[PDB]
């Protein structure tokens, strides 16, 4: 005591916390208009904000396959189903001490 | 330096380790910050 | 005794220069260290500089010999140089593994 | 007192001394000596020890 | 940092300037007194030179039996952003920051 | 009179040799003196001359301070009639 005295725990973004994270990311890259964020959040249940950043990238991969420079709403649907399996398998709910 | 030979001694700095804490970085705790435990204190004071 | 060396790499003074005359890179005359013309009023003796690593594991650019050829001393070749003056005079035989390998074979 | 300080200042002025250990005696009345931080040097013995 | 195993801070010469340097440049330093004396190109080594180009023998994916999901995954990470590289700048997404392939030999 | 050790790395055909010093650099020596190069092979220790390193001959003969330790000079008592019984055990070690 006198070095660390308080402990602040950080948990996951919530059901409506996960929502906000999408918004920052879509803006940051290029897109053609997307709006499917109300569904995409349910698909992306239990994700860290690191994996929401990876998902945008994931959709980014799908789109450049169709030969587009802008992320389709359709890719974002495809992106979030892919990330989700991978997330559970390498999953982490852990707290460090 | 120009030819080794012994000319002076120095304070010891090696082969005995450092594990000291000085009086220049001494605790800020004193007997006055000591509230309780006043019976047993007298015996420690006498012992050390 | 020559102190033992091997050329790590060769980089040549006859076309990246090494001194200052009128150029700091590339010699035209290319049998000189720094000259692109003979009307400079200077001429040098340069064959190639050779960067060698000693068995002291200090590294030097080393002068020429007295019968050495630029076509014998190249990367991966052992050479002998002076132990305080740093100049190739006589080259040394290839390889350096026959010490361990004569005993292992039987 | 002058000779004594002069004697002492001279000891400093000699280059150093080292330390080894006789490993073997050879037949030419030389000794192989291992010098402790460096290598071994084989050398004619001193003129006042045998 | 000399090859004589010393780190020398030295008054700078007139014919070698700080302009003529960059970090991690190989330089000739006069042997007897330690001053930057002349410049040299960057070090090159025989093994380093060799390491670049060895793609042949080539194993392709027509002579490696199966191995999917993983062959597809390798394309997505590597080959697909390598070729369409111009799109990836425009969109603003990151490129994968390498990859690790691991498992029993 | 002063001399350094070297280890003979290899011979080189023209009456020269290359040696490894106990210091970090190697040196290029010439084979000189009485000791011939059929009395020396690689893997043998050589003595080197101070001023200009030169093959004197060998006299170390791959000595090490661990040879002095291996080497016993102390002699035990010891024979049977100071060994109390175990007749069969005495016998077996004697035959082997």
């Amino acid at each position: 005591p006198g070095r660390l005295d308080r402990k602040v725990e950080i948990p996951l973004p919530n059901e409506a916390g996960r929502l906000e994270i999408f918004k920052i990311h879509t803006a940051k890259v290029k897109k053609t208009g997307e709006f499917d964020f109300e569904a995409a959040v349910k698909m992306s249940d239990g994700f860290n904000g690191a994996d929401i950043r990876n998902c945008a990238t994931e959709a980014g991969f799908f789109a450049i396959r169709d030969d587009r420079d802008h992320i389709n709403p359709d890719d974002l649907m495809k992106a979030v189903r892919k990330v989700a399996e991978v997330k559970k398998l390498e999953g982490t709910i852990e707290y460090q001490k | 330096r120009h030819s080794n030979a012994l000319v002076d001694i120095l304070p010891p700095d090696s082969d005995s380790s450092i594990s000291v804490m000085g009086e220049n970085e001494k605790p800020d705790v004193t007997y006055a910050d000591v509230g309780g435990l006043d019976m047993q204190k007298q015996e420690i004071r006498e012992a050390v | 005794p020559l102190q033992v060396a091997r050329c790590t790499k060769i980089i040549k003074g006859n076309g990246e220069s090494d001194e200052t005359t009128t150029d700091n890179n590339n010699s035209g005359n290319s049998n000189s260290n720094s000259n692109q013309q003979s009307t400079d009023a200077d001429e040098d003796d340069e064959d190639a500089k050779y960067v060698i690593n000693l068995k002291q594991i200090a590294k030097f650019v080393v002068g020429l010999g007295e019968r050495v050829s630029p076509t014998d001393i190249e990367e991966g070749m052992r050479v002998g140089v002076d132990r305080s003056k740093y100049n190739i005079e006589l080259p040394l035989p290839p390889r350096i593994d026959p010490s361990v390998t004569m005993m292992t074979v039987e | 007192k002058v000779r004594f300080i002069k004697d002492e200042l001279r000891l400093l002025q000699e280059p150093g001394s080292y330390v080894g250990e006789v490993i073997k005696i050879v037949s030419d009345k030389k000794v192989l000596v291992k010098v402790q931080p460096e290598g071994k040097y084989i050398v004619d013995v001193a003129k006042d020890i045998n | 940092k000399t090859s004589s195993r010393q780190t020398v801070f030295l008054p700078m010469v007139g014919l070698v300037d700080p302009d003529k340097l960059k970090p991690n440049d190989l330089v000739g330093v006069n042997k007897d007194s330690y001053l930057i004396l002349d410049t040299l190109p960057s070090e090159f080594d025989s093994r380093v030179k060799a390491m670049e180009v060895d793609e042949k023998p080539t194993e392709t994916y027509s002579d490696v039996g199966g191995l999917d999901k993983q062959i597809e995954e390798l394309v997505e990470a590597i080959v697909l952003p390598m070729k369409r590289a111009d799109k990836f700048k425009d969109m603003g997404i990151r490129a994968p920051k390498g990859a690790l392939m691991y498992g029993p030999p | 009179n002063p001399l350094s050790i070297g280890t003979l790395e290899e011979i080189i055909d023209d009456d020269h040799a290359i040696v490894t010093s106990p210091t970090m650099p190697d040196y290029y020596v010439s084979i000189l003196s009485f000791v011939d190069k059929e009395l020396l092979e690689p893997g043998c220790s050589v003595l080197l001359h101070h001023k200009t390193m030169s093959i004197v001959g060998v006299l170390q003969d791959d000595a090490d301070p661990m040879v002095s330790v291996m080497k016993m000079d102390k002699s035990p008592t010891e024979s049977y009639s100071d060994i109390g019984g175990l007749e069969s055990q005495i016998q077996e070690i004697k035959e082997s």
